[PDB]
């Protein structure tokens, strides 16, 4: 099947078409990279069901890149658009260099994600914001990220640890108030827990009028 | 109507930087979001090569930084301060001691003290020249605004480098001497008292941006001092 | 049945001390009204003179104590062990903050530090004698007991001598480093558990008059070690 | 007049029969020395009224002798007895040491009489235990230095200052309570305080059977 821009599933893999090598998992077979959806919140997301429309010419704000695993991958399902990828842990960022310099479609910014207005005189307009930051003021970063760049009717996908923001307080719960909290915003469109893949995390998609 | 985008300043007009992308990619400081397109202002400055040198830049400071924390050179000077100010207690609470066992006598043992002490403060001497030397080589843009002493202990007060480079200007104007340390310098000591506030400001300001241009360049930019000593003039 | 007269031991006889009534008369140690009059028993061993000598005794003693407490040596010392575990504290924060710089360089600076703490943990190695040179003189009796490092702490915590002659055998066998330290001395450490304070009991016991004969004597007495290393092996 | 063993009132000056020098006050006159009351809570429970029988063949314990004012006196009263001067603190007894030198029936200890057991081998059975101490277990330390030595049916004087027992209650209670305190094991023959020349000071009388 074909559920998104360079996405299938071979046989019951989920991939995306690419002629890159494994920056991750050697998953590299025939222009497809398999997309491992225990090391992507993302490949997790779009086997829960809830998927991205979206044409290659894409600018793409993402807030997390980390090693680079997740992005890759969007990095070929936007082909042809832009990835502004903002991590600012060098560690996890030394290997995230590596996929800069492998494909040419991915912007790094080291710096921290929490402040976009440091960096702002970088960032384009963007046509949606990825985040899959784990830190308590989570919702504001992404906030105050989408006011300085998210395009008025542009959309946005972000990832959620309950832990992240409330140590001790039922996932329900606490996924009950972000919800709420980040509604003042965003206009909902789905979210759902990546139940199997990664038993903490829930993906909100959403847009702002 | 100053906008500080990664290749120039924009108001409508542009001034790119002298093959330093590098730099201002550092320095596209805004405080609020643009009321235009980056990309498009850009595009309409450089050629269609607007991403590949877009690109070119954010890697050579992407990698400056890995090159850096390779090194940790920076943890070297955290330790460093660390060890002056205890190596300072000491020289203190030992001068405590040897006053104490002088108000009674004077015998030919506190006199290997006093040589001691002494052979102590020497080695704070040497530790205080020594952050100097880093400090200048891997944080100049800083020490150039504060002074390698207090450049140093904002690095120390912040723990790291990457750890310093995120901090906002108002928690550098604080995060001082545990009224920060920048309060000290000259350009703030020298104003009234309610308008030296406005100093500490700036210069907060301007060296969070400092802490960044070392961190991911390694190379001076005087500018930042420039801005400074101008906006202190200005204070009148 | 032996009671500790200031002239000598009765029972119900009489042994005086060998020109050292100043001794016993530091050494009159006796727990409980005695049931018969010390001037009496005394008046049947010495002529008429007793009076006259059991003067020339409290005087002798009194001078003693006012001589030292003109010289204040046992000042010194307390200064001096106070200024030992302060020299001792550095030692210590000076290696884990030099261990702090050589977990990450080992700078050519990371070695003057080393040199430097070597030359201090010798200046500690140094009033670590001292105290032992006067400790042997301004204190032998107690010095010889537990020892000039054990000795000269408890003066200190103490506060001074005459502050220390006045303590209770209770407060000796715990005034110990803030089971005292008396209770690290050989005698006790090799007991079995419990009978090891019924060691201490007695150590300290004995201790205090060695604090005391110090401080209005002057000169050792081994009838005091000697007590110990008896009610030592006595223990078994 | 004349009140005790060698007190008279020469004029109106209080004094003492004596053949020896100034220790405190120069007051030496024709074989008297003036008892500066202003310098010796005794020679001011004297004026007080209440005084001390006694034979010149006493044996007198002073615990606090202090410089050696008030003693220097008794000296001179118990002429034909002989006192047991304790006092702990050196300072004092530099200056007691001078008089144990010019006269011949003072013996100096130098000890903490807090704790009587110390010197017990010393001190023989005294007629009476002369007590100006000035510390919070005041009672305490006259009472086990009564059980030591004062011989059956001897007598005590011992000097109070209030605040030493108690920092903060009123003289009156704390004097209520003390003399409740020492009467367990005393029989009490007077007290009063001197008022003028001790504004906090009271002296008690008394003794065991
Ligand atoms: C849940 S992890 C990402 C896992 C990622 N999907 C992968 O496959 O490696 C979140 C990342 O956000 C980054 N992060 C957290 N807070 C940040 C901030 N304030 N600014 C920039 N990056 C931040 C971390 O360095 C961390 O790598
Ligand atoms: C109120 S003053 C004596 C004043 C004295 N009548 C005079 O004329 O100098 C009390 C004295 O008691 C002494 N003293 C207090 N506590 C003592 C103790 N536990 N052992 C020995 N002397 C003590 C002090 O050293 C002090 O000199």
């Amino acid at each position: 099947k074909e559920l998104m821009r360079n996405v299938y599933l071979l046989d019951d893999t989920l991939v995306t078409k690419s002629k890159y090598g494994s920056h991750y998992g050697e998953k590299v077979f025939d222009g497809y990279r398999e997309w491992v959806p225990w090391r992507s919140k993302l490949a997790a997301m779009i086997l829960k069901g809830h998927r991205l429309k979206l044409r290659g010419d894409e600018r793409v704000l993402y807030l997390g890149a980390a090693s680079g695993t997740t992005v890759s991958h969007l990095a070929d399902i936007v082909d042809e658009g832009i990835i502004y990828a903002v991590e600012y842990s060098a560690k996890p960022f030394e290997k995230l260099l590596e996929l800069v310099r492998e494909r040419n479609n991915i912007i790094p910014l080291l710096f921290d994600a929490s402040k976009p207005w440091k960096y702002s005189g970088i960032v384009e307009k963007v046509d949606l914001i990825y985040q899959d930051i784990a830190q308590k003021n989570q919702i504001e970063i992404l906030k105050a990220n989408a006011e300085f760049f998210l395009k008025e009717k542009g959309e946005v996908v972000i990832m959620v640890k309950a832990r992240s923001i409330d140590s001790t307080a039922e996932p329900e719960e606490v996924f009950k108030s972000v919800l709420k909290e980040m509604e003042g915003d965003f206009k909902i469109v789905k979210h759902g827990s990546l139940m199997p893949y990664h038993r903490d995390h829930i993906f909100i998609h959403a847009y702002r009028f | 109507l100053r906008y500080n985008l990664w290749f120039g300043v924009y108001d409508g007009k542009e001034i790119k930087l002298s093959e330093n992308f590098e730099e201002s990619f550092l320095k596209a400081e805004n405080p609020s979001p643009l009321p235009f397109n980056v990309s498009e202002v850009g595009a309409k400055a450089l050629g269609k090569d607007y991403y590949r040198i877009l690109r070119k830049t954010a890697l050579a400071v992407s990698e400056k930084m890995v090159e850096k924390e390779l090194r940790r050179e920076d943890r070297y000077v955290v330790a460093l301060v660390k060890a002056l100010e205890e190596i300072d207690e000491s020289i203190n609470m030992l001068n405590e001691k040897l006053e104490d066992i002088r108000a009674v006598k004077e015998s030919e043992i506190t006199e290997k003290f006093e040589k001691k002490i002494r052979e102590l403060r020497e080695l704070r001497r040497d530790v205080e020249r020594e952050i100097e030397e880093v400090m200048e080589k891997i944080a100049p843009n800083m020490t150039e605004l504060v002074g390698a002493k207090v450049a140093a202990k904002l690095l120390e007060r912040a723990g790291s480098m990457e750890r310093l480079v995120r901090l906002p200007a108002s928690k550098i104007q604080v995060i001082g001497a545990e009224h920060g340390i920048i309060f000290l310098h000259p350009f703030i000591r020298t104003l009234p008292k309610a308008k030296r506030g406005k100093m500490a400001r700036f210069l907060a300001a301007k060296l969070a941006i400092a802490a960044k241009i070392d961190y991911f360049r390694g190379e001076i930019d005087e500018s930042l001092y420039e801005s400074i000593r101008r906006r202190y003039e200005e204070l009148r």
